[PDB]
């Protein structure tokens, strides 16, 4: 939610450009003006993979089509409800064959059955 | 003529006689070293009775000197073998034969 | 013509790791008798008839890699002029089934305690199956390398390794003179039984791909220290020996004080009664002569090692004296304490670095001594007999011994340094540790060629079992096995045992893997990126960087590799299933990677690079060699010079080209024994000839023109006509009376050397074969030779030539014939067995000796079992599944 904030607001950009440019913050040992350097896209580039795997694979399609909706910039309610509605778009992917391991494996995790 | 090296010893006491059928599972080879036939890759030992010449003059006299149960290696020369003609397509003119023979049951 | 197939079973060997060997004054005893009990054995499990062999073999030659070697594959004990085996109607060496007669032979059956023999003072391999000499006897073989038994098996088998004392207890009993094969085995392991250059090893989670191995030498038996005579006594060291030698031999004196006994004043030395700590003058005076040795020549031994014994600031008083202590007080024999205490200094590692190499120079000295007086090694104290448990050099003998040798020199060196002197290791150098071994020393398991992926995010694992020189990662297609990886542009991959990333060249990359660390390897063919996690963690390079290589064209394609080196194991789990796969779900799941072999149920074959040097054709673009044809005249014959483009430059490249012809000619399969051409005797004639222009400039004490029969495997660069593979399997009729000697071998050449800056001209060399009478004779620009061979019938043999150049311009087949000797096209082509007009059709090719080349490993591996049966029967080999490959005969090459 902080990154999508941050990509909404120019000024947070900007003022972000102005902090790491005049107090002469590295950016670089902050990693072992530059927006990779810059820890916002880190924090989420280093979280992607927990969040992601939070979904199943059957919903990867619902996902691009939020991001389809996202083009268009549907309210959070909207791409909500348009995912919503979708519940049987998701799903049925014993028909595509290639998200059976990747189905097998996350119900193979501490994770227990389809809670 | 034929030879008797005895690869394996047999029994000794029984011999194939005329009038008698033995069962062999012969794997056979060429004198540099190809093979041309082999019983035991088609499953099934092959049957014939010392008398009406069914084969070859040599492999006769061969499997006659043999024993029961008794492995052994012929070397039949083309004379007592196929011989000048050859087998057409097999077995190149005047070669001399090698069969490791095994003479399994004599009935 | 036609390329042949057959169906052959597998074959594979079981030693136990017994080595031994002759050499200068080397430390190993020659004769050795092991004996083989068979204990049940079907005869025909599968179509072909249950293989089983008894003999032994060398150690560098004996490569038996599982599935088609030469002839119709079976490369068991004594299909190669390496090995030397045995059947109980047959003495099979070089791939040849020369038979033998024992006393009612009959093959290898249940209850037949093959007892084998060696006897290497001449050199000479005889049995004794079940008690019944075999009357055939090997002979003149070659002694380089070492000698392990061997068993070679079919599934279906079942044998006792028979080894002498409590290992299997010699149902018969050994020639006099002869010895247990027991008390062979270093004390540094074990014994066991193991195969023999093996590249994968079944492990608990999956195969191993095990990479090279290294064995024990010839040599590393014989100990090669410095000298005592080349030094001599420096101011300071004779005025400071004295004092070290009083020190030490009363240290020594304590050392094993109220140890084995309590000191009895009946003797004062050499059993354990030596205390003599106020006088070690009046002790034997070679016995006190020879510890002002022990001083002195271990400060020799520092100076022919190199150190520069100086003083520094005096020390005069550190608070320095012999302790007294209530214990081992002993004032009978001296009751001055040996040990000044010196807890005011100490040793740095450097005199270590020294100290080790210093109980070297003096252990492996005396062993040289006693190798010289007559004693050899064994694993039983042999007293009378003249054998020991450690007449080893420093490198093999045990831990403990070494400690105990270590400890003599460290109160030697305690003594000494507090002084104040500069005692200080010159360092060592290292170089190359030999020639041959350039390409013997990794092995590249890669997949096959018809899996490149060229798109999708792709990920394996490879679990580096230990920290070695391994590196695995993607690599293109065309992979030269000859090259290591990523010094060529066809490989991107990861060592370990740095750090580094490797491409063209090495980068720093990463940190280095300790053992169990998996390397997952992605691929980002999209975005064309590399990313390696070394344990889950992506490693990062010495930079803000993520993925080890960007833009990586997509080019022909990538496929996963692993060069594995010396002693390298591993585990290369592409993942048929992905639960096995350990990391994958950590990092390259939530990324869009999927698993390399996510759908390939069944595994992924793989190819590695042999390291059986087969011949290869002439590249038509090598960088360096040239062979161009060259139609013949009305005066020269058609000819097929060699050119050495590169020479007098920048890689002007200089090594021995192994070359030789392709197709060969063929003896008759019964012997004939019981100007212009005169048409008669060229019509009727056998004998054919050839021969080889080497030029000037090429040094004729540089080429060596002959044949080679189709199993020639030796990329020697080193070469010479000593360095030829013979035998003599000698057959008696009797005790006496011996009645035929075949010598065979693996190549027939002569050496130009022989024939000839006295002189600067062209040099021609003729190789004339009679293939009737099987001889083979030599001319030399128009003489005759010494040198003639006399081959057995069938053999086959390939024109060669094995040339070091000097000069761009090396050497020249020069196919011709002669006043009434057909060229060779009469031989190697049966269309033209009547034609005397010297041809050469382009299916005659020159073709070099290429070290290495790809080849398939099986999908399925024998399986064979090993245990201790018993305290008094010995080990106990065991293969039961039956296994078939079908194979492929090239017919010229003798070749599967």
């Amino acid at each position: 939610e902080i990154f999508i904030y941050w990509s909404k607001s120019h000024n947070f950009k900007r003022e972000e450009q102005n902090f790491v440019v005049q107090n002469e913050i590295n950016n670089m040992s902050f990693l072992t003006y530059s927006v990779q350097t810059s820890l916002i896209v880190a924090t989420l580039k280093k979280m992607l993979p927990i969040g992601l795997n939070m979904c199943a694979p059957t919903d990867q399609d619902l996902i691009m089509l939020a991001k389809t909706r996202y083009a268009l910039k549907d309210t959070d309610e909207e791409v909500r409800e348009f995912l919503q509605n979708n519940l049987h778009l998701q799903g049925k992917v014993e028909g595509s064959p290639s998200l059976r391991w990747q189905m097998a494996l996350y119900r193979g995790l501490p994770g227990r059955e389809e809670d | 003529g034929v030879e008797i090296e005895t690869i394996s010893p047999g029994d000794g006491r029984t011999f194939p006689k005329k009038g008698q059928t033995c069962v062999v599972h012969y794997t056979g080879m060429l004198q540099n070293g190809k093979k041309f036939d082999s019983s035991r890759d088609r499953n099934k030992p092959f049957k014939f009775r010392i008398g009406k010449q069914e084969v070859i003059k040599g492999f006769e006299e061969g499997a006659a000197q043999m024993s029961l149960g008794q492995r052994a290696k012929l070397t039949c020369t083309p004379d007592v073998a196929y011989g000048a003609t050859g087998h057409p397509g097999v077995i190149p003119p005047n070669a001399t034969l090698i069969f490791d023979v095994e003479l399994l049951n004599l009935e | 013509l036609l390329l042949q197939t057959n169906l052959i079973n597998y074959v594979t060997s079981i030693r136990p790791n017994i080595f031994v060997g002759r050499a200068e004054g080397s430390t190993q005893y020659g004769k050795w008798y092991f004996e083989v009990m068979v204990d049940e054995v079907v005869p025909f499990l599968t179509a072909q008839a249950t293989h089983l062999r008894v003999g032994w073999a060398l150690t560098e030659g004996y490569s038996p890699y599982p599935g088609g070697g030469e002839g119709w594959g079976g490369n068991g004990v004594g299909d190669d002029l390496y090995s030397y085996g045995f059947d109980g109607l047959h003495l099979w060496t070089g791939h040849v089934a020369r038979p033998v007669t024992s006393p009612g032979q009959h093959l290898l059956a249940p209850e037949d305690v093959v007892s084998c023999c060696l006897d290497l003072s001449v050199p000479s391999i005889s049995f004794r199956i079940n008690g019944c000499p075999v009357q055939g006897v090997f002979e003149a073989f070659n002694l380089d390398g070492l000698f392990f038994p061997v068993v070679s098996f079919s599934a279906g088998v079942k044998v006792r390794f028979l080894l002498g004392g409590r290992h299997g207890e010699f149902k018969f009993l050994p020639p006099p003179g002869y010895a247990p094969c027991h008390e062979a085995v270093l004390p540094r392991e074990r014994l066991r039984l193991e195969p023999i250059k093996e590249y994968r090893r079944e492990g608990p989670r999956g195969p191993h791909l095990v990479g090279p191995s290294r064995c024990l030498s010839h040599t590393d038996f014989v100990p090669c220290p410095v000298d005592t005579v080349q030094i001599v006594l420096p101011p300071h060291l004779e005025r400071i020996r004295e004092k070290l030698a009083e020190n030490i031999h009363e240290l020594w004196a304590l050392t094993r004080i109220e140890q084995g006994w309590t000191y009895g004043p009946v003797r004062d030395d050499n059993k354990r009664l030596h205390p003599c700590l106020v006088n070690f003058h009046s002790l034997p005076e070679p016995e006190r002569n020879y510890n002002l040795q022990m001083s002195g020549e271990t400060l020799k031994t520092l100076l022919a090692l190199g150190c520069h014994v100086g003083m520094a600031d005096e020390k005069a008083e550190d608070n320095l004296k012999k302790t007294k202590l209530p214990k081992t007080y002993m004032m009978s024999n001296g009751y001055k304490p040996a040990p000044l205490d010196l807890s005011h200094v100490r040793l740095t590692p450097a005199q270590t670095t020294l100290v080790d190499r210093l109980a070297e120079n003096g252990h492996n000295v005396w062993a040289r001594d006693r190798v010289a007086q007559g004693w050899s090694y064994s694993a039983v104290q042999d007293i009378p007999a003249r054998r020991n448990p450690r007449l080893v050099p420093y490198r093999l003998l045990d831990e403990a011994t070494k400690r105990s040798n270590r400890d003599s020199l460290c109160q030697a060196v305690r003594t000494l340094l507090g002084y104040g002197y500069n005692i200080e290791p010159p360092d060592q150098e290292p170089s190359q540790v030999e020639n041959q071994s350039r390409w013997d020393r990794v092995r590249i398991f890669r997949a096959e060629k018809s899996y490149t992926v060229q798109s999708g995010r792709w990920y394996f694992e490879f679990e580096a079992v230990t920290t070695g020189e391994m590196r695995v990662g993607w690599a293109r297609p065309e992979l030269r096995p000859d090259v290591e990886l990523g010094a060529d542009e066809l490989a991107y991959v990861f060592n370990g045992h740095r750090g580094q990333r490797w491409h063209l060249g090495s980068e720093p990359f990463g940190r280095p893997w300790q053992s169990g660390d998996v390397v997952g390897c992605m691929i980002d063919l999209t975005e064309n990126t590399i990313i390696f996690t070394l344990n889950g963690e992506v490693l990062m390079s010495d930079s803000g960087s993520e993925t080890a290589f960007r833009e990586i064209e997509i080019g022909d394609g990538f496929l996963p590799v692993c060069s594995l080196g010396p002693g390298q194991v591993g585990h290369l789990n592409l993942g048929q299933d992905v639960s096995s796969l350990r990391f994958f779900a950590i990092c390259g799941l939530q990324e869009g990677f999927e698993p390399f072999a996510i759908n390939m149920q069944r595994p992924v074959t793989t190819w590695f690079s042999k390291s059986l040097p087969q011949f290869e054709p002439v590249p038509p673009e090598h960088p360096h060699y040239e062979v161009a044809r060259m139609d013949g005249t009305v005066d020269t014959p058609p000819c097929l010079r060699l050119a050495h483009r590169t020479w007098g430059s920048q890689n002007s490249l200089v090594e021995m080209l192994f070359l030789r012809l392709s197709l060969p000619v063929q003896f008759h399969q019964h012997f004939r024994c019981t100007n212009r051409d005169d048409p008669e005797i060229i019509l009727n004639t056998t004998t054919y000839y050839y021969s080889v222009r080497v030029f000037a400039g090429q040094e004729p004490s540089c080429v060596w023109v002959g044949w080679v029969t189709p199993d020639y495997h030796q990329h020697d660069m080193n070469f010479d006509l000593s360095k030829v593979r013979a035998v003599t399997v000698t057959m008696g009729d009797e005790q006496g009376n011996v009645h035929s000697s075949l010598k065979c071998s693996n190549c027939y050449m002569v050496w130009g050397g022989d024939f000839v800056r006295i002189s600067h001209t062209d040099l021609v060399i003729g190789c004339l074969v009679d293939l009737a009478t099987g001889l083979m004779t030599f001319t030399a620009n128009g003489k005759e030779s010494n040198t003639f061979f006399q081959v057995e019938p069938n053999t086959k043999l390939f024109p060669a030539v094995f040339v070091l150049p000097t000069h761009q311009n090396v050497i020249q087949f020069e196919l011709g014939k002669q006043k009434n000797i057909m060229p060779l096209s009469a031989a190697m082509f049966l269309s033209e067995r009547k034609n005397p007009a010297p041809q050469c059709p382009p299916r005659l090719e020159v073709q070099m000796l290429m070290p290495v080349s790809w080849s398939r490993m099986p999908n399925h591996f024998l399986q064979v079992e090993t245990r201790r049966a018993g305290e008094r029967l010995g080990w106990a080999v065991q293969c039961q599944d039956p296994l078939t490959m079908m194979a492929l005969h090239i017919p010229e090459e003798n070749r599967c």
